[PDB]
């Protein structure tokens, strides 16, 4: 008896996902590929963010990822940003950005 | 001892597992993990919803991996979409042949 | 128990000035501060009304973080890091 | 009125005779005090169709749709 | 036969509605909303759709009658909706095909009046 | 012999019916009818979805007229909400009272 | 194929009239053109994506309408 995840080469719970699908009133019937595909995409997107967040944590000389790190990862990355366009990260802050005309004259 | 707290599910372990695959020596705060949990739940509902509508727009009773895919193409930006479509496809192709 | 005070004033000038700092604002009209409060007020009305409705529908007498979250997502102002 | 597994009990229980029990003599008795709707014959054959397959009623002799039944299951 | 009647009325009729309470109920079961659908739900819903549909038609139909027309057309609909604070809000992120816009010229652009 | 168009539903007969209530002498262009039809469908799907989330959020299997109402207070602005609820209530009360 | 120039100055002016605009810089007609292009890309992509998922070679009104809705720009009067 083995996990559908390990059968698909994944970390995310193929089984959990399949159940959430059935139980979420998206459709009457749910193909056996669906949760395998969906779980994998969720894993890919989680991983992408965790690479970046992680880097922005290393950058801060901090061993643990915190919301700021997530925010910096996401906001600094054209695509992640779009995807999370109307999303508000709690305790994330904003990217350092002072409009040009508000600085004094540089030399 | 009194009553033990009722089960609340989470993606936390699966986020951790992933985390260690990417940045082994990197860990993660309670609040951070809560954000990851929102994010996964978010994109579930997004993709599931789009797939629901795809199926229903085509008079289909079934959300198959086809629905999940087209959905992902509709919902993800370029480079993110591709890699998604790969890793999903990979992982079905593996699942299929491991029966 | 007790009916509440006139608190909207507790959104002080300092605080409003700090928030507009986070937003990259350098110089601030005098009139900004009261205008903000009105905006802030309308925002909270709009979310809380929706939250309280989710409360009221669940027949609970205690607004939950999820009520807020569901409302906020309804308002198009999706919030990560507090559930769902 | 009572249900149709309430009605099917009353005919076969009360008198016990013609063709062990069969479809016409049940429907004659049943109509006198159920009070007949047009659906009577339709949901009296359906009541028999799921009562024969559950074990509440067991069949004596027939082929496909037709036959004759009893109340006490076989060997019980 | 000593009175076990077959009768045959339409749910809409009972609730006092033009909108199909039957159709609506069906669309609910079918439309991946929930496992189960109440007996009251589709009456209420249908009522609500009737209310709002009546409301607009009431307003558009006026808009036609002011134009000297007996047919309601998209413009009449677009007028009805955009000049009604509440409806406008409801249909804020909607485009009415062949509606056009409400005549509006920002004041600063109009010439100093003589 | 030709008989091939699909059979696609509409709310047009009820749009017309309700039309003959409010203004019995005036009619409606085809394009107007189809705006109306999109209109109903829009709001159906808006109300339903919220009511579907209300349920699912409150761990229930049943969309009831309680969810329709809650959705309606959520989805319509003040005065429309009021009359919509009011008309909703009335309709249901009248239907329990009939059969 | 450079049909974008089919979106003439006149047609662009007209649109902006209806937007209550009174005077228009010369650089806008190209700026408009780009914007208009980006909009169509985003709508058409999605529309065709619906087309390819129903395995058709002919884009339908519905395809458009379903895309527009995803894009928040819901459209009434073409089979919503
Ligand atoms: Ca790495
Ligand atoms: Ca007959
Ligand atoms: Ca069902």
């Amino acid at each position: 008896a083995k996990t559908r995840s390990s059968r698909a080469g994944l970390q995310f719970p193929v089984g959990r996902v399949h159940r959430l699908l059935r139980k979420g009133n998206y459709s009457e019937r749910v193909g056996a590929g669906a949760p395998v595909y969906l779980a994998a995409v969720l894993e890919y997107l989680t991983a992408e963010i965790l690479e970046l967040a992680g880097n922005a944590a290393r950058d801060n000389k901090k061993t643990r990822i915190i919301p700021r790190h997530l925010q910096l990862a996401i906001r600094n990355d054209e695509e992640l940003n779009k995807l999370l366009g109307r999303v508000t990260i709690a305790q994330g802050g904003v990217l350092p950005n002072i409009q040009a005309v508000l600085l004094p004259k540089k030399t | 001892k009194k009553r033990k707290r009722s089960r609340k599910e989470s993606y936390s372990i699966y986020v951790y597992k992933v985390l260690k695959q990417v940045h082994p020596d990197t860990g993660i705060s309670s609040k951070a993990m809560g954000i990851m949990n929102s994010f996964v739940n978010d994109i579930f509902e997004r993709i599931a919803g789009e797939a629901s509508r795809l199926a229903h727009y085509n008079k289909r009773s079934t959300i198959t991996s086809r629905e999940i895919q087209t959905a992902v193409r509709l919902l993800l930006p370029g480079e993110l979409a591709k890699h998604a479509v790969s890793e999903g496809t990979k992982a079905v192709t593996k699942y299929t042949s491991a029966k | 128990r007790k009916v509440l005070r006139d608190n909207i004033q507790g959104i002080t000038k300092p605080a409003i000035r700090r928030l507009a700092r986070r937003g990259g604002v350098k110089r601030i009209s005098g009139l900004i501060y009261e205008e903000t409060r009105g905006v802030l007020k309308v925002f909270l009305e709009n979310v809380i009304r929706d939250a309280v409705t989710y409360t009221e529908h669940a027949k609970r007498k205690t607004v939950t973080a999820m009520d807020v979250v569901y409302a906020l997502k309804r308002q198009g102002r999706t919030l990560y890091g507090f559930g769902g | 009125h009572p249900k149709y597994s309430d009605m099917i009990v009353a005919a076969i229980q009360a008198e016990k005779n013609r063709a062990g029990s069969s479809r016409q003599s049940i429907q004659k008795y049943i109509k006198s005090h159920y009070k007949v709707g047009e659906n009577a014959d339709s949901q009296i054959k359906l009541s028999i169709k799921r009562l024969v397959t559950t074990g509440v009623l067991k069949q004596t002799k027939g082929v496909g749709a037709s036959g004759s039944f009893r109340l006490a299951k076989s060997d019980e």
